[PDB]
């Protein structure tokens, strides 16, 4: 198969409010994936149904032609050793230095020495760009070099799918930059696929090749870079230049002016 | 899936994938598996993440402390490329 | 009034099953103990050793408060010698346990809530489990068999230390002899089976408290003012339950 | 949803009839 | 940062050790 | 080791010691005090007090019935159960009433105002009050320490007259003690003006040292999230510690 | 005077840190004036010491011609009402509606009856765009809705001085734009004078009349947006382009890498 | 720093500066101050806050609850942006 | 730390006077 992750009819609703209704998309197996949209949609609920820790209402989520809601307990954690999420808090054990975080996965799953262990981990950690910082608590660390060690830890146990959430949200152009690079290479050496659900357009279009533009509940748009910064639409072209009145209305819904003013 | 070096006089050549699951048969016993050799084989092996690298670079390192430097051989360039990832110097991993 | 009274009825009755379902998720375990050492030392340290300060300090002014409300009732019969007897019952009965389970529903009953409640802010919980550790597993149990070995042992020093204190306010302050103080208290009345019931209701409280704890830490809206109103809710939860069970176990274990 | 509220249920009456017994015992 | 903790852990325990045998002696 | 560590946390504790006293001072003198703060006072004291009132009533009754048992099984050996009035409610005006509504409005009221003060530090309202020229001291201080103050002697006499009503529950309805005895018994006897006086004494001092340490602690947080929760439990061990503490020294002047 | 608040070889560190070093600025009156740098850098603290909230260690802080740091408290507390702040966060008090958060600074320092109190806190909502949301909590606000809340409470005193504290951070393009149209419009009509502390280049840029990057705890470059988006200097324009490695190091300090590897 | 109402017949003049500080002196009798006139004058008005034009809708308002069709006349330009960025319609503010 | 080392010795200093006025009660 080509589609590595490939929801079809999926819809998910949490109180009253649809969340989504009837999405269906494809992630390509070595390439990466954006899924771009408005803020407060909730777009990164889409990530926590692929990671199976919620289930759909309808619809179904094949994970390398796997239905993921469908399978069982010791399965699903059978196949979260080819997933890993990076939330974008980093999520980073407080109780243990920057080493113990990216070894946890190593030092949980797999057989290997000590030495080789640290080893690993060193490697991982020169190749995030952290190395210098093994030995600082999650505490100590920065806003982007938190992530930056998550990453580290998510590539532990050499996934297939690193779902990131929002990894670009509230940084300077340096810091994404520098997870920009370390995405295109990580995407490019490891060839992993990526899923970046993100709403910094100018960033996350530089290296997504198939963004998949999600507003109003459903899918509105999707296709290469090029196919989204020339389609034709008020909604996507709203979205993609950040143009301050549209088809999302400007002003809250009020109705009469003169009642509110002259009372 | 399976790893199996024999070492013919002083070139260890390794054999099959070489991952998590099978380092430690060959980390058991790296010592004579590494004594008195010159050239590490690689091209009878298939994939190597990355704690197939850092099993070559503990070996690398043992075969240093016996005073033979280490070339290596038949090297796949995907080694080379998920190498440079973790910038590797060419100190601890002779290209 | 019937409109939200079933509806809260029910959310009270799904979050008892929630609380439930927890509980028993965390505790089914053959492998649990061994290779959890380095976590269940790291949570007595947490919940134990740092509570200790607090029990020790309101154990010694608990005995001294109780040594002088004593000593002013029995000094009107010439009975101030039973002040040992009675210092020593008000606190292996009543006091003892229930002021232990109050102050480590304070200290060490928030703590776990507002700790867990921030593991899963910070989305600690679901990281976890991305990478297949069940975290009621990893999380949960230590801190539960944690809360359960640690409160029996701090009512323990709680009780010997407001023995001694009621000792400095009786024997040395006021004059008591220690001889008859000692004696006295010993023969008539620290029978085996009060040290039973204090350590048995001692047991039931850690029970319920780490309890309410844990389940209020992992059900709360991870929002950080959802964990300020899950830490103020632990602690109340913890004092009706523990006033209310001790209220039980008395009526049960005397009579 | 259906398995935690009959959970609760059980568990609520688990607790209530442990509860009666003692004050069965207790009384007389 | 963790062998703290151990002999903080052991010395816990030694206090609650010496305080049961403090009310076991006063017990009897 | 000693020397320096000790000496650095008693100039930390002096220091923190000299910003509560000035939080407080700064926070109690005022001109328009009471007036114009009548919305605000009554909020706080919905706050503080009315939704920490069924925790209290709870917990009255059940201490009442502990002490009800417990005064029975000790008075049945000397004929004088009909006395387990006044030892109920004199074990309540004196010692458990106060005390045991201090710790659980400390436990209740007492970390919900740091958490709120905490929680409005975090997300720079405060800030915001002082960049429009309205002191918060005055604004958001001064409201709560009064309600504080107000709310926490109402709360122990409700305590007492309801763990009285527990005892009477216990010895009167459940173990036969006749009810005259008891009531007369209790009344007559021991509940003077004096042993009123002093719980109330005693509360007051409770809710001033409870309410002044929950401000201080929510007001002298660290914004983050951690360290809201961080300064929770210290409101609710140093609360716990000072009233026990202050119960002691009271007791021993007031009584010994 | 031309420049309303003029700063004066201030300097101010916390703890042991020298956050700022020996910097000086001046804000013409009637223009946005930005100050970027990088992020964690404590920029905002620049804010705080023009408010008065803190007092640094040298310098002086010229607001109008007069030194805030020397001014009285009464002095500053009649000062402070021609400055406003508008605090990432929204800073809104939870316990009341928008339309009470907007009319709190009018209700507090002005005597106006209540119709035309009434009136004109309708109007400023009408000028953001809540209007209908002059009913809502400020926990049933969204994040952009947040801050347009706090900037519709900010201009109702009728200041001439608003500290915007990184009001784009972490949003999606639309209301981006939305914020930085407010903004402009605000500053064309009002005649106030805007002070925008922020790190999101691209959109900054696109009002700002007279940066002033902010990196090394001092002022490294300043002018108009093209004699920056021109300026040939090594800090200067990997803060601007993004650039993943340069002056700042992408690899935190490590050292040796043989020992870390091959222990 | 002062205003002053001078009706001339049917057409309403305010004088100096209108903000926060001097708008009672007119809203207390805004009812006599607004009988009868079909025109506002505002040439004599140098600034114009929010509350000058909180001020003057509901003394157009008064005025239209008589019948006479408002005008106002002399209106600074700076007025007229300064309403725009309210977003004022037509009918409360003629132009 | 100089002056921090003085004012903890003080302090000691105070605890162990402390005690010893206490135990002027008794002991
Ligand atoms: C705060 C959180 C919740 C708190 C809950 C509240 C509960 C508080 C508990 C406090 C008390 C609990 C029970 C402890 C007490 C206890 O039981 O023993 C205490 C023992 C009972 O001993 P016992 O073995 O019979 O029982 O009495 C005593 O010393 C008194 C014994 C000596 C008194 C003799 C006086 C004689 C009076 C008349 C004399 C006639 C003379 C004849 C004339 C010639
Ligand atoms: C948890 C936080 C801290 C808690 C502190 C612990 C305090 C618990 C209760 C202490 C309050 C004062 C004591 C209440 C008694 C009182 O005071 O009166 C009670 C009055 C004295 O009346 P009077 O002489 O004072 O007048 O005797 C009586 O009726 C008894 C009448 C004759 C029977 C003799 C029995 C002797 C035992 C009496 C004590 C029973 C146990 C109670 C002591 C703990």
């Amino acid at each position: 198969v080509a589609n590595l992750v490939d929801m079809r009819d999926v819809s998910f609703t949490r109180g009253n409010r649809c969340i989504f209704d009837n999405i269906s998309l494809t992630v390509p197996r070595g390439k990466i994936t954006a899924i771009m949209g408005p803020s407060g949609i909730g777009k990164t609920t889409l990530l926590r149904l692929i990671g199976g820790q919620i289930a759909p209402d309808h619809g179904e989520i094949l994970f390398d032609g796997e239905n993921i809601p469908a399978m069982s307990r010791s399965r699903l954690y059978t196949v979260r050793k080819r997933m890993s999420m990076l939330f974008q808090s980093g999520a980073l054990f407080t109780d243990m230095n920057v080493f113990d975080n990216v070894a946890y996965p190593l030092r949980e799953h797999t057989q290997l020495p000590a030495p080789l262990l640290h080893s690993t981990v060193m490697m991982k950690l020169e190749a995030v760009g952290l190395r210098g910082a093994a030995k600082l608590m999650p505490s100590e660390l920065s806003g982007g070099m938190a992530r930056r060690a998550a990453l580290a830890r998510a590539i532990a146990l050499e996934p297939d799918l690193i779902m990131f959430d929002e990894p670009f949200v509230g940084q300077d152009p340096i810091t994404m930059g520098v997870l920009v690079k370390l995405i295109s290479e990580l995407n490019s050496a490891l060839g992993v696929t990526c899923v970046v659900v993100s709403h910094d357009v100018p960033e996350v279009l530089s290296i997504a090749d198939h963004a998949w533009i999600l507003a109003d509940k459903k899918i509105v748009a999707h296709g290469s870079a090029q196919a989204l910064q020339a389609n034709p639409d008020p909604r996507v072209r709203q979205f993609l230049d950040g143009i301050a009145d549209g088809p999302v209305p400007f002003r809250y819904p009020a109705g009469d002016y003169h009642a509110d003013l002259l009372p | 899936e399976s790893l199996s070096w024999m070492q013919t006089g002083d070139t260890l050549a390794l054999s099959g994938e070489l991952d998590q699951d099978v380092l430690l048969p060959l980390w058991e016993m790296r010592e004579e598996a590494v004594k008195g050799i010159t050239c590490i084989d690689l091209s009878r092996v298939s994939r190597v993440d990355t704690g197939g690298l850092a099993l070559l670079l503990h070996l690398i390192d043992l075969a240093k402390k016996q005073g033979n430097n280490v070339t290596l051989q038949g090297v796949n360039d995907k080694v080379y490329t998920l190498a440079k990832l973790y910038n590797l110097p060419a100190d601890v991993l002779p290209r | 009034a019937l409109a939200s009274l079933g509806h809260k009825g029910i959310k009270t009755l799904r979050t008892f099953g929630r609380a439930g379902l927890m509980l028993f998720n965390a505790l089914v375990g053959k492998p649990e103990f061994r290779k959890h050492a380095p976590l269940l030392v790291r949570q007595l340290y947490n919940v134990g050793v740092l509570s200790m300060l607090i029990i020790v300090v309101s154990g010694v002014f608990i005995g001294m408060v109780l040594g002088l409300q004593g000593y002013l009732v029995l000094t009107t019969y010439s009975a101030e010698t039973s002040l040992g007897m009675l210092v020593a019952l008000s606190l292996l009965r009543e006091l003892g346990p229930v002021v232990a389970a109050l102050l480590f529903a304070g200290r060490a009953g928030s703590a776990l809530t507002a700790e867990i409640g921030l593991m899963r802010a910070t989305e600690q919980l679901s990281s976890m489990e991305m990478m297949a550790v069940d975290p009621l597993r990893r999380v949960i149990s230590p801190r539960f068999w944690a809360g359960v070995i640690s409160l029996p042992l701090l009512t323990v020093i709680f009780v010997a230390v407001g023995i001694w204190g009621g000792s400095l306010v009786g024997v040395s302050w006021k004059g008591i002899d220690s001889g008859f103080f000692w004696s006295a208290m010993q023969n008539a009345v620290d029978w085996r089976m009060d040290l039973v019931n204090c350590l048995i209701k001692s047991v039931v409280f850690a029970i319920t408290v780490t309890w309410i704890s844990l389940f209020n830490g992992y059900d709360a809206i991870p929002t950080s003012a959802g964990i300020s109103r899950a830490t103020t809710r632990t602690v109340v939860h913890s004092s009706l339950a523990v006033l209310g069970l001790d209220f039980v176990l008395t009526a049960l274990m005397f009579g | 949803k259906k398995n935690e509220i009959w959970v609760g249920i059980f568990l609520l009456a688990a607790l209530l009839a442990a509860l009666f017994v003692c004050l069965k015992a207790a009384n007389v | 940062q963790t062998k703290k903790n151990e002999i903080w852990v052991g010395i816990f325990l030694l206090a609650a050790l010496l305080a049961a045998l403090f009310v076991c002696l006063k017990a009897a």
